[PDB]
């Protein structure tokens, strides 16, 4: 474990966020520090080191969990609480996790205690007959995190028999896209306007934007949303992500093997016939996308949207060796032009 | 099954 | 079995600067217990409990003395938050979530959750409001709950039956902050003043301490701030924190053995090189934490953002023994000093 080597590999499949880099190789060396020859200090009560990731859509997210556990050696498991229904209910219930955290680990207590956990989509179990997926979802994740050890048959059950595995050893990712965390910094940090001369007075958006105003998030802010604070208190450590940047667009649709050019290229190049995006276009798609405000999720639309009529009429058409994709194509008033 | 939760 | 003496040098090591509230917790808790284990077998029947209500400044250790109580008391503790709570069947909330939260530390207690604690937040945000769910209307439901009484609780959440714990044993400690409270009571006994010429500037803002006045406080000064004489009448105990200190916050990193400082310098022991945190360094962190307005709460933002650097390139580094860290270095201006 090198805290220059996880960066480097993880530059390769993500792009735009390199604080947020720096604070996982931190975190998680913290992590293993601690379990291999740790908790053998002249100070008690050694804070455990946690990561809690917050950042907007198609952020990366679920790519940076990706590209962790397949660097790292040990498992690693994705296990959102969409579905996680509190009290053994019809849906599923929490224990689930552990077990498949063993079938990554393939029922190796000694592996699997040092494992990483990964959660999506958190904003939904926030506070508000009955609520199965509400608050009640904190209540059995808090004593995961706090530490305790649980019992789980192991395959399944054939003698009543359980694993006690330990979990305080066991790292914990917490993530997802809070919706309406903007509102709340805002109040604690515009403090108001002046009206006068010598005041300064705000524009439309200056300081109000996603990107910087989540660095200075504070605990007492999440607990409004609805979280608890016990759950908080155990997660000190916070992964702030930019929303994107505009050079790291162009760099998505050219490095990446599963660029969504080179996957064009191939569906025409079975129909005998070539492609071609020349810079100019790709910069021009980078403007439009930041203005939709979805991430590189959304960038297929802008895609299709533009070689809607190129697709549709190419079939028709013969003697269409090759086509040039204009920066004019993406505006949309001139057709691309065809090279026979 | 279905929560029917309204206030005034 | 322990005694005042004896919790307040274990309550000192983990808490400084309040005197005052150590010695009315331990005698109150010491006497708490003391009921349980002897419970009705004298002469005398049916002890009456003596409640705690705490009021302080944000960030003063409130919670911090409810914490560090229970890890040496052993007994179940919960942290609940009394803004979410509405009055008897509206959107936001219902009291009987909180009778779960306490078992659900252990999920399964008959005679061992009656000797639990309880912790309230923010108990200043349901001030009756005279121009309602958020007012008055909220405190008259808690009445019933401290006096004592039964409340159904399915154990787990599943039987066809509830379990039945009784709350007169269960001792409740509301912690708070009553922000503006100064100027009711300093005009009912030290002066009115604060407008005029001859009257008493507010001046010392933070070069006086407004705790002092707190010391005087009164039931009758409270039922002006919103709360319900009967309300208080249930809570005779009552605890005052003075202030934070800027040496205080020196000696918060120092004197206690859970200090940040401490953590990370026990971090780097089994790493084989030593750490340093010299006077100069602790100072400015307390200009920046007054700044905040945000107390102790807002100190590991400081310390977590100035060490990113350094601890994402200790592993790297090699033949470093010792690290410096100077003023500069906290304003961000300068690099740690490294020795090897
Ligand atoms: N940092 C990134 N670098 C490169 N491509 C990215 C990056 N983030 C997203 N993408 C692209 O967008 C696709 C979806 O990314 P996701 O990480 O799934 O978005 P997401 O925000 O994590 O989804 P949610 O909000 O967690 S449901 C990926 O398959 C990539 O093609
Ligand atoms: N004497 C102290 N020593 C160490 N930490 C302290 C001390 N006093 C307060 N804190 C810090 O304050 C935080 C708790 O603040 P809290 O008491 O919940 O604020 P409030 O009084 O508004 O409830 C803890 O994270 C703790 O580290």
């Amino acid at each position: 474990p090198t805290p220059h080597e996880i960066r480097n590999h993880l530059d390769d499949y993500v792009i735009g966020q390199e604080q947020a880099k720096k604070v996982l190789a931190v975190a998680v060396y913290n992590h293993y520090k601690r379990l291999r020859n740790g908790d053998t200090s002249n100070g008690v009560e050694l804070g455990k080191s946690n990561i809690l990731l917050i950042g907007p859509t198609g952020s990366g997210k679920t790519l940076l969990a990706e590209t962790l556990a397949r660097l790292l050696d040990v498992p690693f498991t994705m296990a959102d609480a969409t579905t996680l229904t509190e009290a053994g209910y019809v849906g599923e219930d929490v224990e689930n996790i552990i077990q498949k955290l063993l079938q990554k680990s393939d029922y190796d207590v000694q592996k699997a205690q040092r494992g990483i956990v990964y959660i999506d989509q958190i904003d939904k179990i926030s506070r508000k007959t009955r609520d199965v997926s509400g608050e009640g979802v904190q209540q059995a994740l808090l004593k995961l995190i706090e530490g305790t050890v649980a019992a789980v048959p192991p395959q399944g059950g054939r003698q009543q028999e359980f694993l006690q595995v330990d979990t305080s050893k066991i790292l914990f990712i917490c993530g997802g896209a809070f919706a309406g965390l903007d509102k709340v910094i805002s109040h604690r940090v515009e403090t108001g306007s002046g009206i006068g001369f010598g005041a300064t007075v705000k524009a439309k958006s200056d300081k109000a934007s996603e990107g910087e105003l989540l660095a200075q998030v504070e605990p007492e802010d999440l607990i409004k949303f609805g979280l608890i604070p016990e759950f908080i208190g155990r997660l000190p450590v916070v992964a702030t992500l930019n929303e994107l940047s505009e050079e790291a667009l162009i760099q998505i649709l050219k490095e990446p093997k599963n660029a969504l050019t080179k996957q064009y290229q191939a569906l025409f190049n079975l129909e005998g016939v070539d492609l071609e995006f020349r810079d100019e276009a790709l910069d021009a798609i980078a403007k439009k996308a930041m203005a939709r405000k979805t991430g590189a999720r959304g960038l297929r639309s802008i895609v299709e949207a533009a070689l809607l009529d190129t697709m549709y009429d190419l079939p028709s058409m013969e003697d269409v060796e090759k086509v040039v994709i204009d920066e004019s194509v993406i505006d949309g008033q001139s057709e691309p032009l065809l090279i026979y | 099954x279905x929560x029917x939760r309204x206030x005034x």
